[PDB]
């Protein structure tokens, strides 16, 4: 190819080391995120790995609260999501600050698009290796997922999948939204949304998840709330009791 | 001091029809001491014709700027300046020089090389645009100035008795002055001739 | 150098009740004797638990405001949710360094559900003050009296609600660079909400 | 001048005199004062001529620049806050008086800005020099839900009501109508309340009284 | 000698530049530090080495304050550390000034932690080779957090590491589990004490000096103190007690 | 392999030492021998002068820095010169300032950061030079080792410059004498003079060119020079 | 490390010259042909358009021969993208000079700060060279007519024939041979057509494939005039001459 | 941090190559089949707009992008460099002419900004080129209507109808002989329609295709819906629906 870790050269092949590998890595966590919208509402789940029991169990996070409308997950190595969580948090405020205006997610997205392709660019940054999946419900663009991908590329989804089971997630979303006919989910209550949710998720991962195996992030029209440990398990008791 | 009549000056333009008419006077002082009847206060770019008035140190310093700015223009378009767009750079030069010094009051007057149509307008040191097609005035004298074009301009004039209105305008304006005195010249400016007449007139 | 100046309805208050703080308002702006607002919002969201009645020169409060908003929009995002204490340090610290050009007068007052609800007024020059109440503008010396005597913690909203339009509602009468809609702000744990009378309802109840 | 701005249950109208003065005498009769910075955000100006529609087009360049990066429509409340902190950074050096008005997805809008870098709101404004007439008219006659019809109506009335009692406003009544359903229509003279004025004749000079010292040409080309 | 190695202005295959690699590899030979959170405070101790009779007890101290009532130890790289602390100094006192009140952990953590990422991503620019366990109490608890040399940090409930941090580990997870998250503060002390004197015991080649501290909400009023006089012999008691003496 | 970790103060090692630390130690015993002790009352420095040519004339190398502060150095002579110049800049800084006389940690800690600022860029260094500073504050007396690594410990007796080991295995002996004797200049400088001693082994001891220096309750920062050093041989 | 990762090249070879500069040559000798013509009524400037199909737009041809003045004019052989930089810098030097003076820019004046730059380029900085000589066509009042020449060394000269770009020594060699200084513009134009012909193997040449100007004396000045010819003004002159190519 | 790439990234050679430029012209290649064809009554401008996985929109997905109202831009190759490149062309367009010289740019000399960017993130160290090529289309009464491409190399040409992305040989080909001097719009969209079905067949249909026009536009939305005080721009890009519906009278 080209000799991209050396100098900031080109490839014939159009894709650099830097851009091919941030690819790769971003899943060594052993992680798995989906992203559904309801009609009216967007539901985020995510897996959450505790592995000890030197940490606490709900300061291990993943989906970090960026506005007070805006969620992003980030899929990749912790630093990196911090990094990238620091940024966006700042560009979110100072959008707000200037324009008068909140942040939407796509104006998020092209903001660090373009940091990403700098970093890219120059031979004095390093770029990171982080998916970025920011969600909403947009006062104008209606439920939205847009989910930025390294490399500086990003666009909209229906719905999305992240982590090695991204496949396993995305044939249960295909052969509802099929099924039903349109490309959100019927209902319009979150709770009921976030309910079939998990269990389109224990069908493709193949094991039952309790609570502190997930972690709830719920957008709504004007809010942006996270689910907490007794209200992660009212939605699986149901899910534990019918076939 | 004065902070542009040192020097005086006034500057008129008329349409007339496939022509304009600029006229201006020939005035230098040191204060209300005349002394010399001539130096020329018009320019043109193009075929686009500026006149500017005011203190002759700031006439100068905008003429070097245009000629400058008319040139890059002219370069990289291989296509000369047009009244339209002139309109537009005098005004942009204007605005960030109202925090600088200048006491300016230039008057353009052109015909379009892109619908034929004769165009006029006016500059203040405030940059305030005055969009025109019957006269526009500027200057020390353009009070009296609006109420003789007002009275003595009809529409539709050909380069002779455009030539005469605009003349005697000038003249009769001046006559109340002594900082408009010492000789006055009239372009009547077609687009593929230029007639330059110096009139006779007052001095002190 | 500002030309022409601007003013505010100069009688604002933030009270404490059962479960928080209830925070009234008039509000007007006139620049010299036009009356440049009838109605303004003046009941400004800072956070959205912590808002803040703003006075003295509209040009100035609106200004500083807004950067006030940036930074505790990032500091909430960052280092978790304010206080009313840390609200009031930043607009202080605006205040401070250029209160050659600035004059607010300002009461933050916002809730927390382990100090309850808080009042913090910083005057004209800037400086923080903790209180468990207040009452600011000029038209406040003048009610000093009614407030203090009347002033009673633990009151009923219903009870709490007449009190701060009876307060201003006599305030206003009284002061003459006062008017306007009296526009209440209700924080507890349970949100905020929103309540607006217009002159013909006040005056009269 | 005189500038109004009336706000509809459907749209927001906006509307103004066009006259420029120098002295008593009309310079200008038409003379715009209603900026186009978008399809869907006109501005309404006041003050300084020159002042108004530079900081406007200042404004306009990186707001039409914003729309684009950022990739939705313009916003009232976008240069809302642009021109409150750039008149606050000169502190009002500029005097620029502006209502800007105008219709988005998110409903109608109509602020008004002061030279001094205060921002408003309200539901009817006014500004101008015609400012305290024109107000008047918009405080009484506005009321609880409100048409095209009466919107316009209104409009047309007061800044007609700021024609007569202020004298230092004449001239062509423009007016632009921003419904949400629309975008705009910009409906220039819309009234034409005042007329041209009198002539008495004017007449060929003689020959005998008109001298040229001497004679010249000069090219139409020496640059 | 790939550039993952020599460069940090480029991506790697492996998601990290081989010299952030070797940094966590180099804070475990280290010397021996814990942290011990408490359901009203928290209990820092360290391990002294002593190579000599020629160094002073007690005024050479390891645990240094930030602010008043966050105290911070770290292990690993001399150099590295006071840096990372005249930072979290500078970040401490600004937020004083600018808010009129004393530091949040998970803000101050956040602070710290972004400074640690920045120098993770320039090409020339030295890493940090430290990991500090650190914390204190504010107007919501007690809290105890660890931080990293690629920047990464999480809230623990217990915190170990070192040479002895096996040993340390697994005495000091029997104890947090055993106890509601660690009992009382005072009790937390002697306990902490024992997990040092443990992890002694992996390197006898050498001696200790056991050195703890405390930052406890009402049993220190919201300060971090050095833990000295009595409470120190009593944890010493306590520690040659079980580890047989 | 060599070329990774040297000139490059970026990289690490799972060790943590680089190539650039291991020759900063070796710079250290090419300078002179200097030896430090101290009760708890006084600071002393012993300090051998032997010329580096035959021509060259006998100079001080040990410098007063303050009224309260002072350092010898071992090793490399231009990288002690900075760091001498910074040191002797922040003690009036402080002294105008906060009225603040150094303590030896604070000074310390300082010197750590300014070198690590240098080993975070390829245009800056690491040095090559250890020092030992004395000083005499309110907390009593301080001698202090200063490394290029950043390891700083405050000690009662040490020795840096070549050859090391004599001297430190005789003072780790008459500690316990030594810190116990307060008040009395005479017996800490004379044991100074022999355990340098033991440092050399087959390099000259001179009767006039040694130089001692001291610093303590009693003592205001002094270097005996010359005759007045005989009495302690 | 990453100051070793330096390319080193814009220092001297032995040869006299640097590197990167003599290898630039090479680049411009395998891109476009400009030839210059002075004569003694005139100045006559010829290029070969380097790619010329219907995908294209055929009716440009100022690709490369851009008027820097009312009276001068430069011809480009080298990269349009290297060109475009040089060009604008003169543009406004010519201006400055305008301004101070109250007098157009002498010829070698403004080579003489072109030149300056580009040698410039890898003076300071380490950064590559230019990939572009010009051949520079202009009157002063005070030599008569100029034709200089000026490389990405900053080596230049003067001279009445030269051309570069590809094939130097074939025109060279023809062009000292046919050259006198009793020739008028028409004469020189059909010298021109011969040579290009000699150096380009075809069945025919068509006048679209050309980009032609000359600076002639006019009968609308006493200056000069810079006459532009575009594609259908190349098909009539190639009439004129009756040399078909 | 700054200072250990000064050296430039492209050197030459003998052969006088750059090699950066090289490789990022093989990019544009490897991009989507993109068009222009200025049928010299408008100008027409066709690319494909795709997903990238089953869950992934296209309605969120653009290619055409306005410069300013009357300039629109098509490209091929790396969809960041395009964006990024887009940001900064936008920048001068808006800031340098329509507050400097009050009016919207002449092509020609916004085609010399965007190449004048190009060349100089190759000239400068440390940096290297955007790895895409511009299709820049524009209108004036001045010029007429233009299209001119701008390479990765920061040099440019103009092109009476040109193609870029994968295959681009035969679509150029098949184009040229389709291609009149005065050609109808109408017909224009169709030859656009037919090339990009010759490219790619199951997946093509009309709701995946954008198109865009210079040439026919919409005054109700310039804010002329009311008395004009002009016309106003030229640009305006269709929809899908538009597109499907001529896809089928293809």
């Amino acid at each position: 190819a080209g000799y991209d870790r050396h100098i900031t050269i080109f490839s014939p092949e159009g894709r650099l080391y830097q851009v091919e590998y941030a690819f790769k890595a971003t899943n060594q966590t052993n992680i798995n995120s989906l992203a559904v919208r309801g009609k009216d509402c967007t539901v985020v789940i995510s897996q959450k790995k505790v592995p000890d029991k030197l940490l606490d169990p709900t300061t291990v996070s993943y989906i970090f609260c960026i506005s007070r409308t805006i969620g992003m997950v980030v899929n990749g190595p912790i630093p990196d999501a911090r990094n990238a969580a620091l940024r966006a948090k700042a560009e979110a405020a100072e959008f707000r600050y200037k324009y008068g205006y909140d942040m939407p997610c796509d104006v998020l997205a092209k903001r660090m698009a373009n940091l990403s392709q700098i970093y890219t660019q120059r031979a004095y940054m390093r770029p990171l290796g982080v998916i970025l999946t920011f969600v909403s419900v947009d006062e104008e663009l209606g439920p939205s997922i847009y989910k930025t991908d390294p490399a500086g590329y990003y666009v909209g989804y229906k719905a999305t999948a992240t982590g090695p089971k991204q496949q396993e997630i995305t044939t249960n979303l295909e052969n509802h939204f099929k099924k039903s006919k349109i490309d959100h989910i019927n209902e319009e209550s979150w709770e009921k949304v976030v309910e079939f949710a998990i269990t389109h998720m224990i069908d493709a991962l193949g094991t039952e998840f309790s609570k502190n195996d997930l972690e709830v992030g719920v957008a709504t029209k004007d809010k942006f709330f996270t689910l907490s440990a007794e209200n992660i398990e009212e939605r699986l008791v149901a899910i534990a009791e019918q076939d | 001091s004065d902070p542009s009549s040192i020097n005086g000056g006034i500057v008129v333009a008329m349409t007339g029809k496939d022509c304009v008419a600029i006229a201006c006077d020939l005035r230098l002082g040191s204060q209300s001491l005349g002394v010399s009847n001539k130096f020329e206060k018009i320019f043109h770019y193009g075929h686009v014709f500026l006149g500017i008035t005011g203190l002759a140190t700031d006439v100068t310093t905008l003429n070097e700027m245009f000629r400058y700015k008319t040139n890059l223009y002219k370069l990289k378009e291989e296509r000369a300046i047009e009244p339209e767009t002139f309109t537009q750079l005098v005004s942009s030069s204007l605005y960030e020089r109202r925090f600088g010094p200048y006491f300016v009051g230039p008057v353009v007057a052109g015909i379009n090389s892109k619908s034929g149509k004769p165009f006029i307008a006016g500059f203040d040191l405030i940059g305030c645009i005055d969009e025109a097609k019957d006269f526009i005035v500027s200057g020390t004298a353009s009070d009296q100035l609006f109420g003789m074009c007002e009275s003595l301009y009809e529409p539709n004039l050909e380069p002779e008795d455009l030539f005469e209105t605009i003349s005697q305008a000038l003249l009769n304006a001046a006559d109340r002055d002594a900082l408009s005195g010492w000789g006055a010249v009239v372009y009547i400016i077609k687009k593929d001739e230029v007639v330059k007449r110096y009139l006779k007139m007052r001095q002190d | 150098l500002k030309k022409g100046e601007v003013s505010l309805g100069t009688s604002i208050m933030a009270v404490t009740f059962k479960d928080g703080v209830i925070l009234g308002a008039d509000s007007r702006t006139t620049t010299g004797a036009y009356i440049a607002n009838r109605v303004t919002d003046k009941l400004t969201r800072v956070h959205d638990k912590i808002w803040c009645c703003r006075s003295g020169s509209a040009a100035d409060t609106q200004a500083i405001a807004d950067i006030v908003q940036y930074h505790l929009e990032l500091y909430t995002s960052q280092y978790g949710t304010p206080s009313t204490e840390t609200a009031a340090s930043v607009f202080k610290e605006l205040c401070y360094e250029n209160k050659d050009n600035l004059t607010a007068g300002i009461i933050v007052a916002g809730y927390d559900d382990k100090n309850k609800g808080e009042v913090y007024t910083i005057p004209l020059g800037g400086s923080v003050h903790k209180l468990p109440y207040a009452i600011a503008g000029s038209g406040s010396t003048f009610i000093y009296g009614y407030c203090d005597k009347n002033f009673r913690e633990n009151m009923s909203k219903e009870e709490t609600v007449d009190f701060i339009k009876h307060s201003l509602s006599q305030a206003i009468k009284w002061d003459g660079s006062s008017g306007g809609v009296i526009r209440m702000v209700v924080l507890t744990a349970a949100g905020v909400e929103r309540l607006i009378f217009y002159p013909d309802e006040y005056e009269q109840l | 001048t005189t500038i109004v701005g009336v706000k509809f249950n459907n749209g927001v109208v906006i509307a103004a005199d066009t006259r420029s003065t120098q002295g008593p005498i009309v310079a200008d009769k038409n003379c715009a004062k209603l900026h186009r910075i978008s399809p869907k955000i006109w501005c309404a100006g006041a003050g300084t001529a020159a002042d108004t529609e530079a900081v406007t087009q200042l404004i306009g360049s990186n707001i039409e620049l914003h729309s684009l990066y950022t990739s939705r429509e313009p916003r009232v409340v976008s240069a809302l806050q642009m021109l409150k902190q750039h008149l606050f950074k000169y502190q009002g050096h500029i005097g620029a008086y502006l209502i800007v008005a105008g219709v988005d997805p998110t409903g109608s809008h109509l602020f008004s800005i002061h030279a001094h870098g205060s921002t408003d709101v309200g539901y009817y404004l006014s500004l101008g020099s015609g400012s305290l007439a024109a107000m008047a008219v918009l405080e009484s006659h506005w009321k609880q839900d409100l048409t095209k019809e009466e919107a316009i109506k209104l409009a047309s009335d007061a800044i007609q009501a700021g024609i007569w009692n202020d004298l230092g406003s004449g001239s062509n009544v423009d007016v632009c109508v921003m419904e949400i359903g629309k975008d705009a229509e910009y409906l220039r003279n819309y009234l034409t309340p005042n007329v041209r004025e009198e002539k008495q004749k004017s007449y060929k000079f003689p020959r005998g009284t008109t001298a040229v010292l001497k004679e010249s040409i000069v090219n139409i080309c020496d640059i | 000698g790939t550039g993952y190695d020599l460069s940090n202005s480029v991506f790697s295959p492996d998601g990290r530049n081989f010299q952030v690699e070797y940094a966590v590899k180099a804070v475990e030979n280290g010397t021996t530090s814990i942290g011990i959170k408490c359901n009203d405070g928290v209990v820092f101790a360290v391990e002294k080495l002593i190579t000599s009779k020629l160094l002073v007890p007690q005024k050479n101290v390891k645990i240094q304050v930030v602010d008043r009532h966050i105290g911070c130890v770290y292990s690993g790289l001399i150099p590295d550390g006071r840096h990372l602390v005249n930072r979290g100094r500078e970040e401490a006192a600004s937020f004083k000034k600018l808010y009129k009140t004393p530091i949040p952990i998970p803000a101050f953590a956040d602070r710290l932690g972004q400074y640690v990422q920045a120098h993770t991503l320039y090409n020339s620019v030295r890493p940090f080779g430290v990991s500090t366990i650190f914390g204190g109490v504010d107007k919501n608890g007690a809290h105890l957090y660890m931080l990293e040399p690629s920047g990464s940090y999480w809230g623990y409930k217990g915190a170990a590491t070192g040479k002895g941090r096996q040993s340390a580990k697994a005495e000091l997870e029997k104890l947090v589990d055993h106890h509601p998250e660690g009992l009382s503060a005072r009790e937390a002390v002697k306990q902490a004490a024992k997990i040092i004197y443990l992890a002694h015991e992996d390197n006898k080649e050498k001696d200790f000096e056991l050195e703890i501290s405390w930052c406890s909400l009402s049993e220190t009023n919201g300060l971090h103190k050095f833990v000295k006089g009595d409470l120190l012999q009593e944890a010493i008691d306590f520690a040659q007690k079980e580890i047989n003496g | 392999f060599r070329n990774n970790y040297d000139g490059d103060t970026v990289t690490f090692s799972p060790t943590g030492r680089l190539f650039q630390v291991e020759y900063a130690l070796e710079a250290i015993k090419q300078g002179s021998v200097t030896v430090g002790l101290r009760s708890n009352t006084h600071a002393v420095l012993v300090a051998l002068k032997r010329n580096a040519d035959e021509l060259s004339s006998y100079q001080k190398k040990i410098i007063k820095c303050d009224e309260h502060m002072g350092l010898s150095l071992a090793g490399l002579a231009p990288d002690a010169r900075v760091l001498s110049n910074y040191l002797r800049q922040q003690c009036n800084y402080s002294s105008l300032v906060f009225n603040r006389k150094l303590a030896v940690e604070r000074a310390g800690h300082l010197l750590c950061d300014k070198a690590q600022k240098n080993t975070q860029s390829y245009g800056g260094r690491p040095y090559g030079v250890g020092l030992l500073i004395i000083g005499y504050d309110k907390s009593g007396a301080h001698l202090l080792e200063f490394q290029p690594s950043g390891n700083v410990t405050e000690l009662y007796g040490t020795a840096i410059g070549a050859r090391s080991q004599g001297a430190k295995t005789y003072l780790e002996r008459t500690l316990d004498t030594f810190i116990k004797i307060d008040g009395n200049p005479d017996e800490l400088i004379k044991a100074g003079v022999e355990a340098i001693s033991q440092s050399l082994r087959d390099e000259s001891l001179t009767v006039d060119n040694l130089s001692i220096a001291i610093v303590g309750k009693d003592t205001p920062f002094t270097i005996y020079d010359g005759e007045a050093v005989a009495k302690y041989i | 490390g990453s100051r070793r990762y330096d390319s080193r090249t814009t220092i001297f070879s032995p040869e006299g010259r640097l590197y990167q500069v003599e290898y630039a040559l090479e680049s411009i000798s395998h891109a476009g042909t400009a030839i210059g013509i002075m004569a003694s009524d005139g100045i006559v400037l010829a290029a070969e358009r380097k790619v010329t199909s219907t995908l294209l737009e055929q009716d440009t041809s100022t690709e490369k021969l851009y008027k820097l003045n009312d009276k001068i004019a430069v011809a480009v052989a080298g990269l349009t993208a290297d060109a475009e930089i040089l060009i604008n810098t003169a543009r406004i030097h010519a201006q400055n000079y305008l301004k101070t003076y109250n007098e157009d820019i002498p010829v070698e004046i403004l080579v003489r700060r072109l030149s300056d730059i580009k040698q410039g380029y890898t003076q300071h900085g380490g950064l590559r060279p230019f990939g572009v000589s010009f051949i520079y066509a202009g009157y002063d009042d005070r030599y008569g007519y100029q034709l200089y020449t000026s490389n990405p060394s900053g080596n230049y000269t003067g001279w009445k024939a030269i051309s570069v770009g590809a094939n130097t020594s074939a025109a060279q060699t023809l062009l000292q041979m046919d050259y006198k200084d009793d020739m008028k513009v028409d004469d020189a134009i059909e010298l021109a057509l011969k040579t290009l012909s000699k150096t380009t193997d075809s069945s025919a040449l068509t006048y679209d494939r050309l980009e032609f100007a000359t600076i002639r004396k006019g009968a609308n000045d006493g200056e000069v005039y810079q006459k532009i010819f575009k594609p259908q003004e190349i098909k009539d002159i190639l009439v004129k001459t009756g040399i078909t190519k | 941090m700054t200072d250990r790439y000064s050296f430039s990234l492209t050197t030459f050679s003998p052969s006088g190559k750059l090699g950066q430029i090289d490789y990022a012209l093989t990019a544009v290649k490897q991009g989507v089949t993109s068009l222009g064809i200025k049928a010299t009554n408008g100008v027409v401008i066709a690319t494909e707009k795709k997903s990238s996985s089953p869950l992934a929109m296209s309605e969120t997905l653009s290619k055409v992008s306005l410069l300013t109202p009357d300039i629109g831009a098509v490209y091929s190759g790396m969809g960041p460099d395009y964006r990024v490149l887009v940001d900064k062309s936008r920048k001068v367009a808006h800031t340098s002419y329509k507050r400097i010289y009050g009016e919207y740019p002449p092509t020609k000399l916004l085609v010399s900004e965007v190449a004048k960017i190009m060349q100089e993130a190759t000239q400068s160290g440390g940096v290297r080129p955007f790895g895409v090529s511009l299709l820049i289309a524009g209108h004036d009464e001045f010029n007429g209507f233009s299209l001119y491409q701008v390479d990765p190399s920061g040099s440019y040409f103009p092109w009476k109808a040109t193609a870029i992305g994968k295959g681009s040989v035969a679509a150029k080909t098949f184009l040229e002989k389709r291609w009149n001097d005065e050609l109808e719009l109408e017909d224009a969209i169709h030859i656009a329609l037919l090339t990009l079905k010759e490219s790619v067949e199951g997946e093509f249909n009309g709701d995946t295709i954008e198109l865009a026009i210079i040439g026919d536009e919409n005054p109700d939305l310039l804010g002329y819906t009311g008395i004009p005080t002009d016309k106003g721009p030229r640009f305006r890009k269709l929809t899908s629906q538009e597109i499907n519906d001529r896809l089928e009278a293809l």
